[PDB]
């Protein structure tokens, strides 16, 4: 899933799976 | 950043992990 273009809730949905426990901070602004 | 990284170009496990806490 990792491995191609992720893009808006696409990609907030990749965080959480990576993420796990740790969670994330997503940052489209920078 | 992660759009720059992960939406206009092919993410990577290695990129996203970057932005877990």
């Amino acid at each position: 899933f990792v491995n191609q273009h992720l893009c808006g809730s696409h990609l907030v949905e990749a965080l959480y799976l990576v993420c796990g426990e740790r969670g994330f901070f997503y940052t489209p602004k920078t | 950043g992660i759009v720059e990284q992960c939406c206009t170009s092919i993410c990577s496990l290695y990129q996203l992990e970057n932005y877990c806490n």
